[PDB]
RNA sequence: GCUAAACCUAGCCCCAAACCCACUCCACCUUACUACCAGACAACCUUAGCCAAACCAUUUACCCAAAUAAAGUAUAGGCGAUA
RNA sequence: GCUACCUAAGAACAGCUAAAAGAGCAAGAUUUAUAGGUAGAGGCGACAAACCUA
RNA sequence: CUCCGCAUAAGCCUGCGUCAGAUUAAAAUGAACUGACAAUUAACAGCCCAAUAUCUACAAUCAACCAACAAGUCAUUAUUACCCUCACUGUCAACCCAACACAGGCAUGCUCAUAAGGAAAGGUUAAAAAAAGUAAAAGGAACUCGGCACCUGUUUACCAAAAACAUCACCUCUAGCAUCACCAGUAUUAGAGGCAGUUCAGCUGU
């Protein structure tokens, strides 16, 4: 009799089932003894909003605008373009030395980092 | 779930343990033994055997005072609240036990025959020939697994090179080694067997449920 | 008296008996999980 | 304020809102990250705004007017995300070469399947994990049986797919004789 | 946001921050009536009562007193020509009271 | 000797290792690089993990061993859930102390007169206890958990209404919650008494000493009495982690530093849960020479000598219906030895306030043999609970 | 089904609702004084207000750490029964209805009534009247029960200008929640009690409301509301419950007025108010041309102390002590 | 005159040839599709009965790498069936 | 998830004789909610050779 | 009329709210069917807790007196560690399991006759037969298979009888022992067996 292809959520099952199963909010703390919820400040999102004012770009485009060739980024275009200058100056000038990479921006590891590439540790 | 043993404390304690009731089910869920369940819920008293069990600290013959005799819903006999030094333990309560009563428990043998008192613990060998024993153990320091049902009470017939042949209950004959420590005097409730049933629903009461064999 | 009436409705015990985690439990559960994906169910299990 | 979430009120109850192009790509990638970043929260008023206009003209049981206006902007919204996610990748390839942000690794489940397991974060390692340890990434023998019968439905399905569009041509060449080629 | 991995937290460990949040909440008339200082809204799933506190004073400087969260559920009801159920999907709504007597 | 704990619910032992770890030179090809686990691997030793930081939620305490207050000495500690086996007669023992029946002539004396009594002190101790049996909350039949505090806090507010007669008595409070320690040696063994629990009534200014020199003095020729094979500390706590420190409970400049009375409730619902008669006695003793060990420890230093100016305690223990009276002067310091001056204890015991209390009418045969309300209500103990309370300020 | 109001509540401008609910006209400041056609040792009070104030905070020794999150239960609580229970036996001297007076201890405080009417919006019943039923479960920290009721602070036909303020929705949205359960109608003890007229209520807010929650919740007009909100639904029942002791209920409206007096506190800050119960005609019926209007007096909450340092209480206020005084101070009017 | 009737596609079947499958984001072995705590459960072991012998009791079949032929031959078998 | 038995931890039972508590008239070998266990060469059965979702 | 009703739990999952409809019930207002729109807001409830050692003989029954037996839901301390806060989820309905003439089933609290909840008659006629109810001269079971008035426990039947099984007692049988049943038991124990009211008077459409 049970209804097997509808969805299962907390609305369904007893007291308890209907407790335990959240709608994917993430958490934000703990329960401590007696059932209190103890919120962390810091697991709570903090939201990063710039100052707008004084900004030009609006949410669209006027019509009358020059069409350009779609050309996606590259791990080479931003070498190219970030890193090459700096090691092309310093080749000319025999500075450069493949022990000083990090001279450029290159980063031997993530750990230490605030926000660290990979495993990613920040959100979007 | 699958059955799980109550019998998992591990320290022992004068506090009644709450047990649980296994419907004559062995860990399979099927029944072994037919014709048990139900009853009143009852909680365990864990009950020292080892009647010669010394302090950590202390060793060799102590004494106990018996504080508290009482109903045992978990066996026949009645059962002894016993303190001795800052330890209290459960004991098998002799005939005559009663509360402020002072017994001893010796591990040692003397030259002869000491007088027999009740409710003390001595070796075997140094129990007078011809004595009224209860809580007698197989082997030294095993622990008291005979002579221990209401009124049951075995006699130490004879000493014959460091072992002692003891009557059981059921008049066989029994020899162990004279360092195994007894208890001289009968088990408490001699009026056990006299007692009558009478109603039907007083065996459900003690956990016996129907059992019909075809 | 009364006829039919041998469903008596708990989710408890739908999910412990026939539950994903159940099946799971056991190699001849897996196996159920199988022939279900096998014919295309589109509910393997409660 | 609140006003943010509704329209110019000159606006209201105009049939048509005149709107420009959405951003696209190329145009996004010029910008730096700083200027993206604001112009997340412009198109994300927007968007709100839009999206509060549908809802109430479902309730007023009208139109929405101009709903291009709601696919412009989530489509420089999608823009915006993938001029700047092509950034992030693009430096972490650069720093560790790592394809993607999120660990992961190729498993075999109780079913025998191949699947790509994405891992998720924990406090303690892995051993001594409790929940993590009941999941099995392996199958046992039994599961080979299934896999072929999985595998021979597959080989039907494709079989019967590549027989039909046989099929098809021989029609078409039935009704069109020039396309003989 | 939704639908991304939140980095864990360890005590003493930063701040969690959100640059580019991705929650596009709704603001909609009350089917009832309601008090003079209370605004519905229509959230996503995941968005708590507490995102949407952050979210409306952050990102669109509205003081908020209190917020109340709901989950209504969409009916199943409906079946297609196939007689297979159509879905009404379910979704949250907030209800947040202006600070400061607004 | 039969061991407790059956084999099969004890943790299983750990599966027989892999042979490849025997063979010298050979290391074992195990899972631990796939991170889960697989049958046809070897399975891995893992090194001990540790955390690496401090997370209260999942803290894990040392080795008994390490704590730094650990002592090989072992200290017995007193506490307000401790239950003595040989109640007062242990009690005597430990604070070496002699008993006296009765209260002292002194405190009953203040109650002799009638100028002392309060208006229509029947009449209002009669509404007293059935306003904390019957009348105090929406249920039919009030629990010991909640009659017991309030008859006895009602009970202090009767005896407070004399503040008009006995101006002194504004120079007293009752406080709540406050814990005290003392330390002290019997016989070589460590004993300490923690105190927590009940209402403990303080005055500013101590209270006069009940026994005269001469009656402290004829406590020498009193004997100890010992109870045998039963050992003093039994049923104490014997703690190993501890330390030998004196608190009276309050910091330096409280105004109400000496403690005039120590209210002791048995407020269990449950019988054996509640402390017997003679355990709450014990109780009262080793609380009320706490105190007064406490505040002599305090005002003459850690010195172990007889007292010069001895201390008086008063403590007061009921479980709502029964009262027990206690009047404790603590004459030495001086524990260590069984000889010697003895502290004096007046103990009165077993004094019932009422027989029996109906919540509702007893009828039998449609006829109301009993009406609601006390039964057997003895007036008699309230004088004494009354004399206590007037110690010291009349 | 009822709605079970809280007087001590997180729901934004609660205060206006509970007039509603009540029919209550709140007005500033406390009633007229008395007209009327031992001296007070303020030094001995103010002593003994700090006695108390610093034996939780600073003299007690405390055997285990106090956390933010236990100071209203741990420091708060136990100083207001202890200031209470001392300055009723100081100022029983000047005041004899004190050495008689019944003292509770977080003893409950039930009220049941009936007010306005509902139509029923959904199935089975939907278009049939109903009753909008009120229940009031109130716990106050300290309360002072008398056997001779107090005097009226304005007549039983007393009226203002001032309207009581009214709901465009349902209660529900305050929020407010509907239970079935017992009701209950209970001025803190059974009614064979002889102490069955109230004197004074001392409240604590729970740490939920605190005064740092409220302001960094965008809250800060709400502090006032909270300590509003909890007299009138307090003295509301407590003189409610008083009057249908008495035998007076919605058809039988009181014959004289029932008066109480509470002290709202939050530890630190003290809010003095007093409420006079003219009107049990609450139901659409009885309340059809009822001019009876129930009045509730409350000041500003002002703070006791400033800081306590160490032994030492800084910035201690004798105007909010004295208060505390007056309100204990009064007694029944005695007969000829 | 109603009810109806009529239709030609959707795809499917058998071969041949080629060795197939699958990580947007997020979720999913706990009550699957559930962000976030000291694991420990671990897989391996003759297929059976029975088509037939007109019953049934030993006895017959379902795989191991080249179509054809040797050959239904050698051989096995209640020397029966049959293999 | 029916039913039989059992386990865990719950719950219900007016009056009348009323000593005795008892299917007396109208508190028990009672009834009952929840979760769990025992599975077909079997289980369970105050044994009908019954029952174990017809 | 009330047989209930309101609420909770469990189950169920938008399933008589608004608007519209050409769909639907006997019914071209209603609508539980279709389309669109709206909705149930936490205080109630769910969702809990740092470690190590240690503590926990005294039922409940108005718990007092007098009592018991089947022997019982209710408790710590020591030291270490810890400064933070109100998230998440359930909340709608005329509703579930059934049966398809409610045939029936369904836990708890409160109300104890309702302040809540409901409608036995589509209209007519007033034949038979049939069902239920009521009244009935004289008689009062006549004529009819048969009216009405060695303990205990389940069973079919029911006023019931009977037998069967169970079981107190009784009897024989096997067993000298512990860490999963028996049993945390020990021959006064455990298990397996056997146990051999009529007549009369009175009343009734029988
Ligand atoms: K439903
Ligand atoms: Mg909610
Ligand atoms: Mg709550
Ligand atoms: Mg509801
Ligand atoms: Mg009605
Ligand atoms: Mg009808
Ligand atoms: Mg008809
Ligand atoms: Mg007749
Ligand atoms: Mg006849
Ligand atoms: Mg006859």
């Amino acid at each position: 009799g049970a209804d097997r292809m509808s969805k299962w959520t907390s609305k369904r099952g007893p007291r308890s089932f209907r407790g335990r199963k959240g709608r994917g909010a993430k958490g934000i703390g703990f329960l401590t003894s007696g059932w209190r919820f103890v919120q962390i400040k810091e697991m709570v999102p903090e939201f990063v909003v710039p100052d707008l004012t004084g900004f030009k770009l609006k949410p669209y485009v006027s019509y009358l605008a020059p069409e350009s060739e779609e050309t996606p980024l590259t791990a080479a275009q931003l070498f190219s373009e970030a890193v090459a200058p700096a090691i092309e100056k310093d080749f000319k000038d025999g500075t450069f030395d493949p022990d000083n990479l990090e001279k450029y921006g290159f980063e031997p590891t993530q750990e230490g980092k605030l926000f660290q590439l990979y495993p990613r540790n920040f959100l979007r | 779930a699958n059955f799980v043993s109550w019998k998992s404390r591990t320290k022992y304690t004068i506090t009644p343990v709450k047990m649980r009731k296994s419907g004559g089910r062995d860990h399979t869920g099927r029944i072994r033994v037919h014709g048990i369940g139900g009853g009143h819920k009852q909680r365990y008293r864990m009950i020292d055997f080892l009647r010669f069990r010394p302090e950590e600290t202390k060793s060799g013959p102590f004494e106990e005072k018996v504080i508290q005799v009482r109903y045992d819903p978990c066996r026949s006999a009645d059962i002894a609240l016993v303190a001795g030094g800052s330890r209290k333990r459960w004991i098998i309560a002799t005939e005559n036990m009663q509360a402020g009563d002072t017994i001893l428990n010796s591990n040692h043998i003397g030259r002869m025959a000491v007088a027999a008192r009740e409710g003390d613990a001595h070796p075997l060998g140094a129990l007078p020939v011809g004595t009224l024993i209860n809580n007698v153990e197989s082997e030294p320091g095993r622990g008291a697994q005979y002579i221990r049902a209401a009124g049951t009470c075995g006699v130490l017939l004879r000493k014959v090179n460091g072992t002692a042949i003891i009557q059981l209950p059921s008049k066989r004959q029994m020899q162990v080694l004279e360092t195994c420590v007894a208890t001289v005097g009968r088990v408490s409730n001699v009026d056990h067997n006299k007692r009558v049933i009478g109603k039907a629903g007083r065996n459900r009461w003690l956990g016996k449920r129907p059992n019909s064999g075809r | 008296k009364a006829r039919g009436n041998e469903y008596q409705p708990s989710n408890i015990k739908r999910k412990n008996k026939h539950g994903w985690v159940r099946r799971l439990s056991t190699p001849a559960g897996v196996q159920v999980i199988l022939r279900r994906m096998l014919k295309g169910r589109k509910s393997l299990s409660h | 304020g609140l006003e943010e979430f509704f329209d110019d009120p000159k606006n209201w109850g105009q049939e048509k809102v005149k709107s420009g192009a959405a951003w696209t790509c190329q145009q996004l990638r010029n910008k730096s990250n700083e200027d993206l970043h604001k112009l997340w929260y412009v198109l994300l008023k927007e968007r709100n705004m839009l999206l509060t206009l549908e809802q109430e003209a479902k309730r007023q049981r009208l139109p929405m007017p101009s709903p291009e206006r709601l696919d412009k902007v989530v489509d420089s919204m999608d823009a915006l995300d993938k001029v700047v996610q092509e950034r992030e990748d693009a430096l972490r390839l650069l720093q560790t070469g790592q394809e993607r942000a999120r660990p992961g690794a190729w498993r075999r489940d109780i079913f025998g399947r191949i699947i790509w397991h994405k891992f998720k974060q924990w406090v303690i390692p892995w051993h001594l994990n409790k929940r993590y340890n009941r999941k099995r990434f392996f199958a046992l023998p039994y599961v080979d049986h299934f896999l072929r019968l999985e595998r021979e439905k597959r080989a039907r399905i494709k079989a019967r797919k590549e027989n039909l569009e046989r099929k098809k041509a021989k029609i078409l060449l039935k009704k069109f004789p020039h396309l003989a080629e | 946001a939704r639908n991304v991995v939140y980095p864990l937290y360890r005590l003493g460990g930063p701040q969690l921050r959100v640059f580019r949040t991705n929650f596009f909440i709704q603001l909609v008339r009350p089917g009832v009536a309601q008090p003079e200082d209370t605004v519905q809204f229509r959230i996503p799933m995941e968005m708590t009562r507490v995102d949407l506190r952050n979210y409306l004073e952050g990102i669109y400087n509205v003081p908020v007193a209190a917020v109340r969260t709901r989950v209504q559920h969409g009916s199943n009801k409906r079946r297609d020509h196939r007689n297979v159920r159509i879905k009404k999907p379910d979704y949250k709504v907030a209800y947040v009271q202006l600070a400061h007597g607004q | 000797a039969y061991e407790w704990g059956v084999r099969s619910t004890r943790k299983s032992e750990p599966p027989p290792l892999d042979r490849v770890y025997e063979i010298p030179g050979l290391e074992p090809i195990t899972f631990a690089g796939k991170m889960h686990f697989v049958p046809w691997l070897a399975r891995p030793i893992f090194p001990p993990w540790d955390r690496g930081y401090k997370d209260p939620r999942f803290y894990r305490s040392p080795p008994l061993h390490e704590h730094p207050l650990y002592k090989d000495q072992a200290c017995y500690i007193f506490h307000h859930r401790c239950r003595l086996l040989e109640g007062v007669k242990q009690a005597l023992w430990l604070t070496k102390t002699k008993l006296i029946e009765g209260l002292p002539e002194k405190v009953l004396s203040l109650v002799d007169d009638p100028r002392n009594h309060i208006e229509n002190q029947d009449e209002c101790v009669l509404n007293v206890i059935s306003h904390a049996r019957l009348w105090q909350t929406t249920e039919e039949i009030p629990k010991r958990e909640t009659y017991c505090p309030v008859i006895v806090d009602n009970l202090i507010q009767l005896c407070k209404s004399q503040i008009l007669k006995h101006p002194s008595l504004a120079r007293r409070i009752c406080v709540q919650n406050s814990t005290f320690s003392a330390t002290w040696n019997r016989e070589s063994l460590l004993l300490q008494v923690r105190g927590s629990g009940g209402a403990r009534l303080s005055t500013k200014d101590p209270l006069p000493t009940i026994a005269s020199r001469e009656e402290i003095e004829a406590t020498k020729n009193h004997v100890l009495e010992t109870f045998y094979p039963i050992s003093p500390i039994i049923d104490l706590h014997e703690c190993n982690i501890y330390d030998v420190k004196n608190d009276t409970g309050f910091q330096e400049g409280y105004p109400y530093p000496y403690p005039h009375t120590l209210y002791l409730l048995d407020k269990a619902n449950l019988r054996p849960h509640r402390l017997q008669p003679d355990q709450l006695r014990a109780k009262m003793i080793l609380f009320a020479f706490g105190s007064a060990l406490a505040q002599a420890r305090l005002l003459y230093g850690n010195d172990a000598k007889v007292l010069e100016q001895p201390v008086v305690v008063q403590s007061v223990g009921t479980d709502g219906r029964v009262f027990h009276f206690l009047v404790f002067q603590l004459n030495t310091t001086d524990l260590d030895c069984n000889e010697g001056v003895k502290n004096l204890a007046w103990v009165d015991s077993d004094q019932l306030l009422y027989q029996h209390f109906w919540c509702l009418p007893v009828i039998k045969k449609r006829v109301v043999v009993e009406p609601v309300g006390p039964v057997g209500f003895k007036p008699e103990t309230f004088r004494k609970f009354l004399a206590l309370y007037l110690h010291g300020a009349a | 089904m009822k709605y079970m109001v809280y007087p001590q509540t997180f729901a934004l401008n609660a205060d206006r609702w509970y007039q509603y609910f009540t029919k209550t006209v709140f007005l500033s400041g406390l009633p007229p004084p008395p007209a009327e056609p031992p001296a007070l040792d303020l030094a001995a009070l103010r002593a003994v207000a700090c006695d108390c104030l610093l034996q939780e905070h600073f003299y007690l020794r405390r055997r285990r750490r106090v956390h933010r999150y236990e100071e209203s239960e741990v420091i708060s609580l136990p100083f207001l029964d202890q200031l209470v229970s001392t300055l009723v036996g100081l100022l029983s001297p000047h005041n004899p209805a004190l050495a008689a007076a019944a003292l509770d201890y977080r003893c409950p405080v039930h009220f049941y009534w009936v007010r306005g009417e509902e139509i029923i919006p959904r199935g089975h019943r939907r278009g049939r009247i109903d009753d909008l039923r009120y229940q009031i479960d109130d716990k106050p920290n300290n309360q002072i029960r008398i056997s001779k009721q107090l005097a009226e602070f304005v007549p039983l036909d007393y009226s203002v200008p001032i309207e009581i303020p009214t709901i465009k929705c349902k209660p529900d949205k305050l929020p407010l929640f509907k239970r079935q359960y017992e009701n209950h109608i209970f001025v803190g003890s059974k009614t064979a009690d002889p102490c069955c007229y109230g004197h004074t209520q001392f409240h604590l807010l729970p740490d939920k409301l605190r005064r740092e929650r409220l302001l960094r919740q965008n809250c800060a007009d709400q502090i006032e509301v909270v300590f509003r909100a909890n007299a009138i639904a307090s003295l509301f029942a407590w003189t409610g419950a008083q009057a249908m002791y008495q035998g007076f209920w919605s058809e039988a409206d009181v014959t004289r007025p029932f008066v109480s007096q509470a002290v709202i506190t939050d530890g630190k800050y003290f809010s003095f108010f007093c409420y006079q119960l003219n009107t049990l005609a609450l139901t659409t019926q009885a309340d059809q041309n009822n001019p009876r209007k129930n009045i509730c007096w409350g000041t500003q909450s002002k703070p006791l102390y400033e800081t306590i340092e160490d032994n030492d209480v800084k910035g201690f206020n004798d105007d909010v002590l004295l208060q505390i005084v007056h309100f204990l101070l009064n007694r029944p009017k005695e007969e000829k």
